[PDB]
């Protein structure tokens, strides 16, 4: 029984996925929309993240961990703050990959009144 | 890489039945010296009931293959945290830092809700007799029974029937505890 | 792998000037039987049409 | 009573069993003494759906423009590309056929979505009826595209396509526009 915890860092451009242990500070396997998929506007799909979670779940198994958390973020702050579509496509390929999914929390940096917000407004 | 870096285990506190958590794989024995831990009080103790709040461990040595770990406190979490706020419900916010009777020294946040939106008057009230509570609760406590109450939730329903003569508080709870000293 | 599904029934249609529609097959052709699984199929689509798919993990969003 | 009929009273299509399982439902192996049925494709669509096959392969390969009032002839090729699929590859000919339908099929389709604010079209699976008439457009084409300025038949050139697209013969067109087809629908997915 080996617990680990995938990060889904889910934009409107990539939805880059790492995985750790418990403690964080050592990772097991990794992989972005274009580490796999060699279009940039193609990274960001729902497609693209269950590719992603399924070349994810066999490394775990090559590891030897069956069940992972989930800490999906956006990027957040002074930027897009709510979830990406990724989010829940890798969470469900991970669980249709045989890998069992637990807890799976939303850990977006929320910021109370960060830095200056760049935005044009209208454009 | 992965093959050279040895497996370890961790240990809870003593006082959550030094209860198991996961394992964790460092290169080195000392690699692991600093590293907290991120869990639930619903899995270090198997209960469905305590999920929303998730205890923060730190590793202090590593005894063997076990890692053992203290409590650094805990954090209620984001999403639990914006579903308790909603509207006409000024949540009264804080901020504390207290020695218990060990000399552990341990910031809290405890947070107050009210079913309607409460005069700024009996806010201040509410806030000044919480860190009062919380101050006498670190006084009269020590480390291990006041954070069991903090973390487990007698802290919150002790504020809740030690405040509630002001103001009807709608819900309370001890969002962050932090900790600093030993 | 080439699993396959059998349209049980035909919600509307999806697409701009028409062409496809939203149908909801039963996975019955393969190790997952027993699956619900909510698809686009163009063309004239009917009831119990046995469309054989190459991934069939994949579920068309709801419209 | 139904007298046991093979087509052009050679291939009876009743001792057929049908590979694609979906296309099973919707190209038909009823007995009819003669592919001239005659259908009457305007009551409802999809009146093909209780049709000969035999008729409908027969009206598809008249795609050239001098073909358009043809079907005697192109009942000819079909007889004679039948004589030649089971002469060289011995074997029941309208299983060979059905085969080849079932193979050359296009099971995924990509169609526009303008979903996510980008003008791209989406990979969907395909109907039977708009997957079967896509074979025989295929299959059409390719004996088109043989036969036209050529040393062999017409049937010949049906015969080589049907061989091609049945025993997966990789230098069929219908193989390769199916392929194509399906790796478009890849590339969108
Ligand atoms: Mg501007």
């Amino acid at each position: 029984m080996k617990w680990a915890v995938a990060h889904i860092k889910s934009s409107f451009n990539n939805t880059i996925i790492t995985v750790t242990d418990i403690t964080g500070a050592e990772t097991i396997a990794k992989s972005s929309g274009g580490m796999v998929v060699k279009a940039a506007r193609d990274e960001s799909s729902p497609y693209t993240a269950m590719q992603m979670a399924g070349q994810l779940a066999d490394q775990l198994k090559d590891k030897g961990i069956n069940g992972i958390h989930i800490r999906v973020r956006a990027p957040g702050g002074n930027k897009q703050r709510s979830p990406g579509p990724g989010a829940q496509a890798a969470i469900r390929a991970f669980a249709r990959a045989g890998i069992r999914i637990g807890r799976i929390e939303d850990v977006t940096p929320v910021p109370h009144d960060g830095t200056r917000p760049k935005g044009g407004r209208r454009v | 890489g992965w093959k050279s870096k040895e497996w370890y285990n961790i240990e809870a506190p003593v006082y959550l039945n030094r209860a198991i958590v996961g394992n964790t794989m460092a290169g080195d024995p000392s690699l692991l010296v600093g590293r907290n831990v991120e869990t639930t009080v619903g899995e270090l103790t198997n209960d469905m009931t305590k999920n929303n709040t998730k205890v923060i461990l730190r590793i202090n040595n590593v005894v063997g293959d076990i890692a053992t770990t203290d409590l650094m406190g805990h954090e209620l979490t984001t999403d639990y945290i914006r579903s308790i706020v909603k509207r006409q419900t000024s949540r009264i916010d804080a901020n504390v830092d207290v020695k218990t009777k060990d000399g552990y020294v341990i910031r809290v946040k405890p947070t107050c809700f009210t079913i309607k939106r409460a005069r700024s008057s009996q806010m201040q009230a509410i806030r000044e007799m919480m860190v009062e509570i919380v101050k006498k609760r670190a006084a009269e406590s020590d480390f291990e029974t006041f954070m069991q109450e903090a973390i487990l939730g007698r802290l919150s329903a002790a504020i809740y029937r030690q405040a509630k003569f002001i103001y009807p508080l709608r819900r309370v709870e001890i969002r962050k505890t932090e900790v600093e000293t030993i | 792998g080439g699993f396959a599904a059998e349209v049980i029934d035909v919600i509307g249609n999806t697409g701009m000037h028409g062409e496809a529609s939203q149908i909801q097959c039963r996975v019955l052709e393969g190790r997952d039987k027993g699956r619900v699984i909510t698809r686009n199929c163009v063309g004239p689509v009917r009831i119990g049409d046995i469309l054989m798919l190459l991934e069939t993990s994949r579920e068309a969003k709801k419209l | 009573m139904i007298f046991l009929y093979k087509i052009f009273g050679k291939w009876d299509p009743t001792e057929v069993e049908v590979k694609d399982l979906g296309i099973k439902r919707y190209v038909s192996l009823t007995p009819v003494i003669v592919p001239h049925s005659s259908g009457k494709h305007a009551r409802q669509q999809f009146n093909k759906s209780e049709i000969s096959i035999v008729e409908r392969l027969a009206n598809n390969l008249m795609r050239t423009e001098t073909n358009t009032g043809k079907k005697q002839v192109t009942l000819r090729a079909v007889e004679e590309a039948f004589d030649i699929v089971n002469k060289k590859t011995k074997q029941n000919p309208i299983q060979v056929l059905v085969d080849a339908i079932a193979n050359a099929g296009p099971r995924e389709e990509v169609v526009r979505l303008k979903y996510g604010g980008i003008s791209v079209p989406k990979a969907v699976d395909t109907a039977p009826q708009r997957r079967v008439d896509t074979a025989l457009r295929y299959i059409s084409m390719g004996t088109n595209a043989a036969a036209f300025k050529s040393k062999r038949s017409v049937a010949e050139c049906l015969a080589t396509e049907l061989i091609g697209a049945a025993n997966r013969d990789t230098k069929s067109f219908s193989i390769n526009r199916k392929d194509a087809k399906e790796r478009v629908a890849k590339a969108a997915r």
